[PDB]
């Protein structure tokens, strides 16, 4: 048994790891209280779910979690919430001031003078694990804190284990749901800087998940509690193989192997399906077939974004349920006929499959329906590069008049660090072009 | 109040479609770089169709289908053909044609070519490519390879049409330009007003070098033809005209000899392709016009030459088509505040 | 369509399918980038105070 | 617990003042005793914001009152919620400033200021974290003009890293006080484009022709003018006292609400201004973007939003308000610059104001402003061109020199509007 150690920074990691850990405990059957029955075991383990739980003498089920926020205000809900009595009070870390959504007051400013305490707090959880491999990272690319402290603990995660895979949850900022403007500035930087440490990054468009809330759920106006229990099951899909017994994505260092054939390439596009209304009189059961071509679905996505015109460098097919190998392949094989799968000609036209047989779990009294089985879909295509064109070109349009820059320059950032981050998001554009444009 | 962005400051059509909206008073026009509008005009190449989609609360049209440049490319059309089980099989009305570059089909062109010398069959062939204004046709492979290599982008060598159906008296060549508009929706309308756009000089069989008789466009016959709008003005004739001239000569219509097939073959190509442009599910709505170039042989035979993404339109029918772009492809997504100029090629989804 | 690796146990299975075959910073570095920032927080600042004292 | 420490200097800082603790203080379930009497615990979740606590449950208003004469004080300390201020945070003299902005900045408020700046950093040291400083003044007089922004500058000598806000009221000849108001105004103006991060421009005139022509009030008072502006104050801060998805201090509201350092200067507006009839959203959203309900006596349609906020109070469709508010740019757009995209945020909260079921308060960072500074400016140089009236100033100890320097200023600052305009 190998643990992952998870970081949640800034107010949407916080949040969504509020969530994430809420459904691990659901899953696994750990009470509030941090008691766990069917745990025969008591205060030892190498069970598959000790990856992301330790216990202590008294039976307590601990989550191998960092809670990491430069104001209070995120973390308190957890300090005080249903689960509080799951954590230890230094495993949640909250200063007095945010970052006020600008990336240099995250990494330089603020980030300089936190950094220490946070890798000695992360430093005691690796201390308890016989053998880390690596760090879960859940931060949003708009935040002071979740793109510029993030990009800075990357850097030190990197110093401090280098041997260790790195993967990243990134929220990708979208209007709908944000009063912030300074995002895209916020992303290119922390995407820069973060680009040579994270071994595989999961981009969340709030955009695709708000839509997805508002069409499926029949929510007029989502919440981000609405959004982040939405988007902890696409996490537990991803993390589930970690957790649960396995033999495909059964540690950190796999998910670069079956997904990322180039190294600054490491941006998965998660599909998921079902995603059905609890209100819903009943609905009928989708089968195997129909989740899968569902994952071929624009509305289905956590990025919007035309997979029909990229191409494909790797697919992982990660099913929860009343699923059977037999199922799969007749609906892959149908699928082939009818949609538009252009694989890179340097890649196998091929896809990995996992099926657990839990079915999908959700938080009693939420908004997702209790389903017989449901997929997630992690391919690794270029259609994902049009998240990053839609990005950059917003960077490029305030950057032009320097519109907002002098609020970073104040924080000791020196503007070439903009031009820098922007010109290497131009060559990871071009990276994608030349991988998938003929 | 909609909003629209012009960003192709070249098309004739689309300069009359916002000409159009700006005069119902219900259509405001924004700086070419404004991303909060409805509707999209967009350039012909590159257009950032990643772009689209992404505003909050506004529906965002643009008149093009991302991806339908596999049609209207001429090497990406026979590649299509070829390769797609709806076409490939029982494609009757694409000539044989073959990609060659200066995978490429260099070798399978020659085996059907040896055959034709072997055979006494007509072994003529035009080569082409999308990079052209320059065009061949030779009856000698040979010169048909070397025009290839002298130039440096790909081409396609296709089947001349030695036998084609001449209008009389003159005894000359033309082909025929319809348009066709696909909506958001994916209907395929075909515009029941086209042209035939007709070689002014007399077919001449034994001299494929003087090209005015054999190229039918509108321009060479403008510049090189000495006849230029004798028969009909501008060598442009009209389906009224065309069909009267079916019965008097053939004793059959424009309808039945003719528009059957076309019908068929703009069915064929567009369906083909449908799962692979359809904004049906998309985050935005696509429509576009199409300009299909067909040619006719003496057998009373269609055969497709070519698909334009970006066509003009005859100057006769400018108004009527446009409004026809505006009631049907615009206005059905953005309505405002007959007797359909369309022909709906209907066809299951 | 080709399946390999089948894997099974009690909680589900994994396998593979085949459609088609094939054709750092260190610590020092790190500290300077903070202090230089800092350092250029500090000059701004004086230059500020410098101003108001003026 | 992110503390904001106010001023309220002058004649026009402290009545304008004074009617905002009023207001707030009834929002808040304060009494005019400082004890809490409400109904609900959205009331205080963020009490200590504005208020600080004392023994027995008392709030107090974290405000410091300020003058060189004492004539208004002595009236805010008789007043309704006199009894709820600290009664060491009235700081004033006897001399007064004479409307002018030499003796407010350099002569009777420099004998002044130390000891205000006692009581500021008496409050800040209690402050759990400092969020910042918020100053109400005039800028046509002496005191909330030349004293208020000498205050600023000392304030922020000694917390150069906090945010600094204002609501200015700037002058107006319809509602002119003394012909000097161009010269106290714009040598103000300067001080406050170096020195403050935010500065909400309320304009005398806008906040007359409102009460005239839209509130149709035959013959307005300054208690009338101060209804406005209190209301105002009251949606602006809305986020910053109750409890919502907003969540932000005054230095993350500055960051996506200022592109340049300079231009800060904010438009704000509110609706609603046959009175018990229920508002629809359309109404509000038509309203508070009209001119005739802002404040700034500026024609937006004469320049561009660099960034718009919306704060709408009440239970209403937040549904139906993003539908109206999407619906006002995409049919105006000419109106926004199309270089900072999503420009135009919107936030709901809950708690309306007293005695309206709901309402909007509106927030612009515009362009048009600069013709609030060209007027300023116009009747400065007429004035200045003849040296009229400078004899008051210059006795003071102030220079010509420096009148040409504030000229320039805040003709640079119309020139660097302009050109974002364009
Ligand atoms: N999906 C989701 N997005 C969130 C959540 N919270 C914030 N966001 C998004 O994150 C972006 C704002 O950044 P935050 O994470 O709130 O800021 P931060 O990381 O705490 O950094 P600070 O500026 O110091 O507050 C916006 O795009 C929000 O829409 C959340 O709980 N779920
Ligand atoms: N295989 C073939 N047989 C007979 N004629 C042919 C032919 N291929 C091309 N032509 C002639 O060439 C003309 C059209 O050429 P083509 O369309 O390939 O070039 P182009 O695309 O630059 C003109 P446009 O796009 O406007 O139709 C027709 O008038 C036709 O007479
Ligand atoms: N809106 C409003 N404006 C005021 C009020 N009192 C004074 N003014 C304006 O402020 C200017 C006079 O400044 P004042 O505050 O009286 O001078 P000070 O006491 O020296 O700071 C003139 O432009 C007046 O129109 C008030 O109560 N409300
Ligand atoms: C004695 C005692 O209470 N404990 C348990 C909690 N501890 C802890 C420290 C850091 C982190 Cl990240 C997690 C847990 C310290 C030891
Ligand atoms: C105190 C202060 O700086 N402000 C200006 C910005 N504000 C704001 C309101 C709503 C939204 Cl969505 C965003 C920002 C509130 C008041
Ligand atoms: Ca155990
Ligand atoms: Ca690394
Ligand atoms: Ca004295
Ligand atoms: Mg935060
Ligand atoms: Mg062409
Ligand atoms: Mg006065």
């Amino acid at each position: 048994m190998r643990e992952c150690i998870s970081i949640h920074v800034g107010q949407a990691g916080v949040q969504i790891g509020n969530a994430c850990w809420e459904l691990y405990c659901l899953e696994h059957g750990i009470q509030p209280d941090g008691q766990m029955p069917s745990d025969k075991t008591i205060g030892g383990g190498d069970d598959s779910f000790n990856t992301f739980f330790s216990e202590t003498g008294a039976g307590k089920h601990v989550p191998r979690a960092v809670f990491v926020d430069l104001e209070p205000t995120v973390i308190d809900e957890v300090r005080t919430g249903t689960y509080r009595q799951l954590f230890h009070p230094e495993q949640l870390i909250t200063g007095k001031e945010d970052a006020a959504n600008n990336y240099a007051r995250g990494h330089y400013t603020i980030g300089k003078e936190i950094i220490d305490l946070v890798l000695d707090r992360i430093r005691k959880l690796a201390d308890q694990c016989t053998g880390l491999q690596g760090f879960l990272v859940f931060h949003s690319f708009g935040g002071g804190t979740g793109s510029g402290f993030t990009s800075l603990l990357m850097e030190r995660l990197s110093v401090d284990y280098g041997k260790k895979s790195k993967l990243e949850f990134s929220i990708y900022p979208a209007p709908q749901v944000s009063t912030a403007v300074v995002e895209p500035y916020n992303s290119i930087l922390t995407t820069h800087t973060t680009l040579e440490h994270s071994d595989c990054a999961f981009m969340v468009d709030n955009e695709a998940i708000y839509d997805i809330c508002r069409r499926n759920l029949d929510i007029e106006r989502p919440t981000y509690t609405n959004l982040n229990r939405l988007i902890s099951q696409i996490v537990s899909s991803i993390t589930a193989s970690l957790r649960f017994d396995g033999a495909l994505n059964v540690d950190l260092t796999e998910f670069q192997t079956n997904l990322v054939p180039y190294p600054r390439i490491h941006f998965p596009l998660a599909t998921y399906a079902p995603v059905i209304s609890a209100e819903k009189a009943y609905h009928e059961q989708l089968s195997v077939a129909e989740i899968t071509n569902a994952c071929f679905e624009p509305a289905n996505q956590m990025v919007k974004c035309d997979p029909r015109h990229g191409k494909y460098m790797a697919c992982c097919l990660l099913y929860r349920g009343d699923v059977v190998p037999k199922d799969v392949n007749a609906a892959i094989a149908t699928i082939k006929t009818k949609r538009s799968i252009q694989f890179v000609d340097w890649c196998p036209t091929g896809f990995k499959v996992g099926i657990n047989y839990q079915p999908p779990t959700v938080v009693p009294g939420g908004d997702l329906a209790k389903v017989q089985r449901a997929v997630c879909m992690l391919s690794n295509t270029t259609a994902i590069a049009e998240a990053w064109a839609r990005l950059d070109h917003k960077f490029d349009l305030m950057y032009a008049k320097r519109a907002f820059v002098h609020w970073y320059v104040g924080e000791g950032m020196e503007e070439g660090e903009f031009s820098e981050a922007r010109e290497d998001m131009a060559a990871l554009e071009k990276d994608y072009e030349e991988v998938g444009v003929d | 109040m909609y909003t629209f962005v012009v960003r192709d400051e070249n098309s004739s059509v689309y300069a009359e479609v916002s000409r159009l909206l700006l005069a119902t008073g219900q259509w405001k026009r924004l700086r070419k770089d404004n991303p909060r509008f409805n509707l999209m005009l967009g350039e012909r190449n590159r257009l950032p169709f990643g772009r689209l989609g992404h505003e909050p609360g506004l529906v965002q049209l643009v008149n093009y289908y991302r991806g339908a440049d596999k049609l209207c490319r001429k090497a990406s059309l026979v590649k299509l053909i070829k390769t797609s089980p709806e076409l490939s099989e029982s494609c009757t009305w694409f000539p044989e044609s073959y990609v060659i570059y200066p995978t490429d089909e260099r070798e399978v062109f020659l085996a059907a070519y040896n055959r034709r010398r072997e055979g006494r069959e007509g072994n003529v062939w035009i080569a082409k490519s999308s990079a052209g204004a320059g065009i061949l046709i030779s009856s000698e492979a040979s010169e048909l390879l070397d025009f290839i290599d002298e130039q440096g982008q790909v081409h396609v060598i296709q089947k001349y049409l030695e036998k084609p159906l001449l209008l009389e008296p003159g005894h000359r060549k033309f082909d025929i330009r319809s348009w066709v508009l696909v909506d958001h929706l994916y209907n395929i309308y075909l515009y029941r007003e086209g042209v035939l756009r007709t070689s002014s000089e007399p077919y001449n069989s034994a001299n494929f070098q003087d090209k005015t008789c054999h190229l039918t466009n509108h321009c060479i016959q403008k510049e090189y033809s000495k006849n230029y709008g004798r028969y009909e003005e501008g060598n442009e004739m009209f389906f009224e005209e065309f069909n009267q001239y079916l019965m008097d000569a053939l004793n059959t219509t424009l309808e039945n000899s003719i528009l059957l097939q076309i019908k068929h073959i703009i069915r064929s190509c567009l369906m083909c392709i449908e799962p692979a442009i359809s904004t049906k599910h998309l985050h935005y709505q696509s429509f576009q016009l199409f300009g299909f170039d067909f040619m006719v042989d003496e057998e009373l035979k269609v055969w497709l030459i070519e698909v334009n993404g970006a066509p003009a339109c005859a100057q006769k029918l400018y108004a009527e088509l446009c409004q026809g772009i505006v009631d049907v492809a615009i206005s059905s997504v953005f309505p405002l505040a007959p007797t359909s100029i369309f022909i709906k090629l209907h066809h299951h989804h | 369509m080709e399946v390999i690796e089948l894997n099974k146990c009690t909680s589900g299975q994994s396998f593979e399918v085949i459609l088609k075959p094939p054709s750092d910073p260190s610590l020092e570095e790190i500290q300077k980038k903070l202090e230089a920032a800092e350092e250029r927080r500090k000059y701004q600042e004086a230059e500020l105070l410098k101003h108001l004292a003026e | 617990m992110r503390e904001i420490v106010h001023i309220q200097a002058g004649q026009c800082g402290n009545q304008i003042g004074a009617k905002f603790w009023e207001v707030i203080s009834d929002e808040h379930g304060i009494d005019p005793t400082g004890s809490y009497h409400g109904d609900s615990d959205l009331q205080l979740e963020r009490i200590n914001v504005y208020y600080n606590e004392a023994t027995g449950n008392k709030y107090v208003p974290r405000a410091i009152l300020v003058d060189l004469e004492p004539g208004t004080m002595d009236s805010v300390r008789s007043g309704p919620f006199g009894q709820i201020f600290r009664p060491d945070n009235f700081v004033f003299g006897q001399s007064g400033a004479g409307n002018n902005w030499a003796k407010g900045h350099y002569t009777e408020g420099a004998e002044l200021v130390d000891s205000v700046l006692d009581v500021v950093r008496k409050e800040s040291e209690s402050c759990d974290c400092l969020q910042g400083f918020q100053l109400t003044h005039s800028l046509g007089g002496g005191t909330g003009s030349g004293m208020g922004t000498l205050l600023i500058s000392k304030i922020r000598e000694e917390y150069p890293d906090r945010i600094m806000n204002t609501f200015s009221v700037m002058p107006s000849p319809k509602v002119s006080d003394t012909v000097v108001e161009p010269y106290n105004a714009t040598l103000s103006v300067h001080q406050l484009v170096e020195n403050t991060d935010e500065t909400y421009c309320i304009d005398n005139e806008a906040l007359y022709d409102i009460c005239f022509r839209t509130l149709k009030l035959t013959t307005p008072t300054y208690g009338d003018l101060n209804h406005l502006v209190s209301a105002t104050m009251s949606g602006v801060t809305t986020c910053l006292r109750f409890p919502g998805q907003l969540n932000a201090d005054l230095r993350k509201l500055a960051v996506n609400m200022v592109p340049f350092p300079r231009l800060h200067f904010f438009m704000p507006g509110f609706a609603p201004l046959q009175q018990y009839r229920a508002l629809t959203v359309p109404e509000l959203t038509q309203q508070m973007f009209d001119s005739k309900n802002m404040m700034a006596a500026c024609d937006p349609r004469h320049g561009r939003y660099l960034t718009v906020a919306a704060i709408f109070r009440g239970r209403m469709s937040m549904k139906e308000v993003d539908e109206q508010m999407l619906n006002v740019q995409n049919k105006n757009s000419s109106y926004f610059v199309e270089w900072i995209p999503n420009n135009v945020k919107t936030a709901v909260c809950d708690i309306p104001p007293r005695g309206l079921k709901m309402s909007a308060t509106f927030i612009g960072n515009s362009t048009a402003i600069q013709e609030l500074f060209k007027r300023i400016s116009e009747q400065f140089t007429a004035m200045f061109r003849r040296k009229a009236f400078l004899h008051w100033y210059t006795g003071e100890g102030m220079d010509e020199m420096e009148f040409t320097e504030a000229e320039s200023n805040m003709n640079d600052l119309v020139s660097e509007y302009q050109q974002y305009q364009d």
